[PDB]
């Protein structure tokens, strides 16, 4: 891959029923809690966490890379405070794909002062195909997807050096 | 070496106002919603106020209506309390405490409500009297002090 | 406000339980934390969100909640466990959201025999131009006697002390209900009554 | 376990997969169990898949074992409501080096 066009598929503002403005101190930008610029971390709004739904038909004109996370809380407490109801799940599907993942919970060593974890997955969404998310919690959503613009023999070079 | 240190305490005359600070160290201040709570001298604890990590929202005790400004400077690791129209009741030790969260920071109280106050300062004592300067009705400083702003035992 | 048992005491090796109670507003909706204040010093969080303890806290301590009431337990008892204990819960009342604290509880490990106080009275002196009930020693503290009373104090003999004073608009009414200072050890309330 | 060994440590754990709900009850009591392992890098909450299987060693149940390398100074956490086969031990790596596993029917002279 030689180029990407970054498309806004599922805009932050389109979830009126959940809290999209949450962040963490592990992503902190100059002391202030932040999060992945390309992701939305959904939490309860008004003590409720209604089913979250989103879909994208691909009008981009080319294939699109899409990524989503699922949050794995440190304890049942965290699960409740964040997503309210337990026994949650995250569902993604397309012409070819199926996943319903459940939030594995384990007490883990603090990493970045964080016992929770986020498991991300990706897929290639074909032209004219459609992606479906629905979840009752622990869903880290894409606000974006990457359309493949230019294609070609290329590579990833591992070096400590700089561009002259 | 995670700690908070309260300063500004002292004597204040009733009807006047008091200004207090708290110095945070050994951790990231701006990610933590912070607390003011006081313990009158020998009586129990009283919640005073709360200020959000980003300073976006404040909540005051019903006791504090109209007398209270609470602010924070994140870059200075500073907590600021300013309280007006004081009285004998307001005499107490003053405490700056840190509200604990999961990893997570957000606008809703629903998050923090499950947790609370994993670190405190050693406090700063405030005494309210218009006075100044057996044994009875004496100054300055087992004793106890009456409503006259005076000490005796 | 929340509410707790007035005081408590027990023995080394013994397990003891302190309670907290309050409105559907606070505890009924929002959960409860427990703080521990050792004497001469500042609070440190014992328990958060009902059951859960933080790091650095021994296993004997643990607690719970049901309905609008919550409870705290120490499974075994060391001298280090002597302090004041506070339940606290968020309210979500009106006027607005707010934290709320229980009044408090003091407990005693009983590192020695019990006792009963010396209380004496000494009415107003005849200098008298226009009171003092002192409990001269006792264990444990918290004797719960122009109302003024001091906070039970440590001393050499390793029992405690205290003082209480009143006033006057200098007459005689009380009498004949007079002057008493009846003070209570949980175990006897006791009467020193003297004076006109 | 915090790793004070001074080197990396191999750790193994099992999860029991009973032949029937009966066995599950008699052994672990409550059903709807689980097994949770975690470290600086790792996460697993596994649930006990139950199936009637042919007797093997006169045993219809099974045990699924997993392993991991626990880094120096890192910490391993287990918690489970049942079907957990726990390590009493772990293997600290003492000596490191070009070596191999040789498949032979022969013996050491
Ligand atoms: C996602 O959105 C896409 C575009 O908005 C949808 O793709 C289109 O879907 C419609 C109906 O499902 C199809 O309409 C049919 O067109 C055929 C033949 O059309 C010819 O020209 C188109 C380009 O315009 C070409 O793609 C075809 O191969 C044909 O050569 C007619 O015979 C039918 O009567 C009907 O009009 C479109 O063909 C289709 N576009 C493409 C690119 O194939 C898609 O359906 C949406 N997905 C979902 C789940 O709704
Ligand atoms: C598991 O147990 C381990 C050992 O008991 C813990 O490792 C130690 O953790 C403490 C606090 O978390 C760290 O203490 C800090 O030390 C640094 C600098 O120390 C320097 O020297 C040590 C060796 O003694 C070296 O490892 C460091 O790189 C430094 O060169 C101070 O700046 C801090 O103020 C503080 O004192 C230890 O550094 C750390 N040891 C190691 C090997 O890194 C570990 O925390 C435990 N894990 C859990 C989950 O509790």
């Amino acid at each position: 891959v030689k180029h990407f066009e970054k498309v806004k598929i599922l805009p932050k503002d389109r979830w009126t029923q959940h809290t999209t403005t949450g962040g963490s101190r592990a992503c902190a930008v100059s002391g202030n809690p932040s999060f992945f610029r390309n992701m939305v971390w959904l939490t309860e709004k008004g003590s409720n966490y209604p089913v979250a739904k989103g879909s994208y038909n691909n009008t981009s004109g080319e294939q699109m890379l899409i990524i989503w996370g699922v949050h794995h809380p440190n304890d049942e407490t965290e699960q409740r405070t964040l997503y309210q109801n337990v026994g949650t799940y995250v569902s993604v599907g397309t012409s070819t794909l199926n996943k319903r993942s459940t939030p594995e919970i384990a007490t883990r060593p603090k990493v970045n002062g964080q016992g929770g974890r986020m498991e991300f997955s990706w897929t290639l969404l074909d032209m004219w195909d459609t992606i479906n998310f629905e979840s009752t919690g622990n869903l880290i959503a894409p606000e974006y997807g990457f359309k493949i613009s230019k294609r070609g023999s290329s590579g990833i070079m591992k070096t400590e050096g700089t561009l002259e | 070496e995670v700690q908070l240190v309260e300063s500004g305490g002292g004597v204040v005359q009733p009807g006047r106002s008091l200004r207090l600070s708290c110095a945070a160290s050994g951790f990231m201040f701006s990610s933590y919603v912070m607390h003011w709570v006081r313990q009158p001298p020998g009586k129990g604890l009283e919640w005073v106020a709360v200020i959000w990590y980003d300073g976006s929202k404040t909540y005051f005790a019903d006791s504090m209506r109209g007398r209270l400004t609470v602010s924070r400077d994140n870059s200075k690791n500073a907590l600021y309390l300013q309280m007006n129209r004081l009285r004998a009741e307001d005499t107490a030790v003053y405490y700056c405490a840190r509200q604990q969260d999961s990893g997570y920071s957000g606008p809703e109280v629903s998050y923090y409500s499950h947790y609370g106050m994993d670190v405190w300062g050693q406090g700063t004592m405030v005494t309210v009297s218009s006075a100044s300067t057996l044994v009875k009705d004496y100054f300055p400083e087992p004793a106890v002090l009456q409503s006259s702003g005076l000490y005796s035992l | 406000v929340l509410t707790q048992s007035p005081s408590a005491s027990g023995t080394p090796g013994q397990a003891i339980t302190i309670s907290c109670s309050g409105s559907s507003s606070n505890i009924g909706s929002n959960p409860v934390n427990w703080y521990q204040q050792l004497p001469g010093a500042a609070p440190k969080l014992l328990i958060y969100a009902d059951e859960h303890r933080p790091s650095g806290v021994p296993d004997r301590f643990s607690g719970s909640k049901s309905g609008t009431s919550a409870s705290l337990a120490i499974s075994g008892l060391q001298s280090e466990d002597e302090a004041d204990y506070y339940c606290a819960a968020w309210d979500d009342s009106l006027s607005g959201p707010a934290v709320v604290f229980g009044g408090g509880t003091k407990l005693t490990v009983l590192g020695q025999p019990k006792a009963a106080p010396s209380v004496t009275l000494f009415p107003p002196s005849s200098e008298e131009l226009q009171l003092v009930c002192l409990i001269s020693d006792f264990y444990p503290g918290a004797v719960t006697v122009g109302v003024e009373t001091t906070t039970p104090s440590k001393q050499s003999n390793n029992k405690y002390a205290a003082s209480s004073y009143l006033s006057l608009t200098p007459e005689q009414w009380k009498s004949h209900r007079s002057y008493s200072c009846q003070v209570t050890h949980e175990g006897s309330t006791v009467e020193k009554t003297v004076a006109p």
